């Protein structure tokens, strides 16, 4: 019952791009997938659908010679790939799961989104530094996630194990053009002396990740 | 286009009511769904067919639809409420799914909290890479509007200075974060930093010395 979608790239203006969309049971069974975008700050915007178990699709008017919408039952993945890439088309593209069994159907099972930035800036991998906890800051520690782009990275503490007290701020956008960002935990004092501390950073438009040891 | 309010506002308890306007083209032939968008959050759907809650979602919510309006209700509203809110609707006739522009809820009157600052000196592996970065994390204050300035030693320092526009922790408070990157000549002579943080006309300051 989850819909799997990476980070994910950037585009040169002009390119294209191909949203990957997998569901976790293995089956698209006789329910719908969509596509929706959302622009930084702005509103949703349907993009088209497919009903994989029959084939049959559609694709928003404002994109239908833009966008192809396909699904692969091997892999139980939707694709969406959108072409002429322009500015206006840096947005988080949503995969969905329709409700109905095939006409009431909605978009029940959502995807985290992937980013997609539209730019003619070149990629760059994150430095990333540990935020060591100490008397001078339960305690504080985290991760610095510095001079990065495009945009996002997400931080997990021990590979996923840690989720309690995690705070991930959003980015800043530095006058360079890079991004940067922190993820920070609140932990019992005494844990420090008990356990390890790891931030798992994930940069997919670069595809690194760093896992960085947060000692005190 | 299907239509929405830009924004509704109730305090803590109320019932706040949210509708959608469009056309026989879309809802008036078709049925409405309802989605919420926590802030920094994929879409989440809230009602279908009309009225229908999906399992896991608070009975606070509920549907209806006449002709070609639809009304989201939301009554005993909770700070965790604070989202945006679009209905979702097909048109038959274009084989198209449509949004409305999407409807803002603040909870208004909400309990103030003071922010704590908690300050980062750099790291030797940062220094050992000739960069030098500060990090000051501000967070549980309410309302989320800070303004951050920064001092070395007593000298303000504008340059350098990134900050965060606040977003909510999961306690329903807010945390906001700032960085001062530093030049060589600014960490071989500076003997402490302070990050100021103003909250409602009252200020916060944190000072680290290396
Ligand atoms: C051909 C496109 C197949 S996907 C599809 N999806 C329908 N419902 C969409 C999910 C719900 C929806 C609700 C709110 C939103 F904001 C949103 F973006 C999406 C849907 N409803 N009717 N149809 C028919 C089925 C028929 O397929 C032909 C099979 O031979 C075609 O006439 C569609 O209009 C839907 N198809």
């Amino acid at each position: 019952v989850q819909l799997q979608e990476s980070g994910a790239e950037v585009k040169k203006p002009g390119s294209s791009v191909r949203v990957s969309c997998k569901a976790s049971g293995g089956t698209f069974d006789s329910y719908s997938i969509h596509w929706v975008r959302q622009a930084p700050g702005q509103g949703l915007e349907w993009m088209g659908g497919i009903i994989p178990a029959f084939g049959t699709l559609s694709s928003a008017q404002d994109f239908q010679a833009r966008v192809t919408i396909s699904a692969d039952k091997s892999t139980s993945t939707a694709y969406m790939e959108l072409s002429g890439l322009r500015s206006e088309d840096t947005a988080v593209y949503y995969c969905a799961r329709g409700s109905h069994l095939y006409p009431n159907d909605a978009l029940a099972i959502w995807g985290q989104g992937t980013l997609v930035t539209v730019s003619s800036a070149s990629t760059k991998g994150p430095s990333v530094f540990p935020l060591a906890p100490s008397s001078k800051s339960t305690a504080a520690l985290g991760c610095l996630v510095k001079d990065y782009f495009p945009e996002p990275v997400t931080v997990s503490w021990n590979s996923g194990a840690l989720t309690s007290g995690v705070h991930t701020f959003p980015a800043v956008l530095q006058s360079s053009g890079l991004y940067s960002l922190s993820s920070v935990v609140t932990v019992p004092s005494s844990s420090l002396g008990t356990q390890t501390y790891i931030c798992n950073v994930n940069h997919k438009p670069s595809n690194t990740k760093v896992d960085k040891r947060v000692e005190p | 286009v299907v239509t929405q309010p830009p924004s509704v506002s109730a305090a803590p308890g109320q019932k706040v009511t949210i509708s959608c306007s469009g056309s026989n083209s879309d809802i008036g032939n078709n049925y409405v769904s309802w989605y919420q968008q926590l802030p920094g959050t994929a879409p989440k759907l809230l009602i279908y067919d009309n009225n229908k809650r999906p399992s896991g979602i608070p009975d606070r919510f509920s549907g209806s639809k006449s002709g070609t309006s639809a009304t989201l209700a939301i009554t005993g509203l909770q700070a965790g409420d604070e989202a945006d809110y679009y209905c979702g609707t097909w048109d038959i006739s274009l084989s198209a799914g449509l949004f409305g522009g999407g409807t803002k809820v603040t909870v208004l009157g909400q309990p103030k909290a003071a922010p704590s600052v908690t300050l980062f000196p750099p790291s030797s592996e940062e220094l050992q890479a000739n960069k030098a970065t500060l990090v000051c994390l501000i967070s549980d204050f309410y309302p989320g509007a800070v303004t951050v300035a920064w001092k070395a030693d007593s000298s303000p320092v504008k340059a350098g200075v990134e900050t965060t526009t606040p977003s909510k922790q999961s306690n329903n408070k807010y945390a906001a974060s700032s960085y001062l990157s530093l030049t060589p000549e600014q960490w071989k002579s500076h003997r402490s930093y302070s990050c100021q943080v103003t909250h409602e006309g009252s200020t916060v300051e944190k000072t680290v010395a290396p």
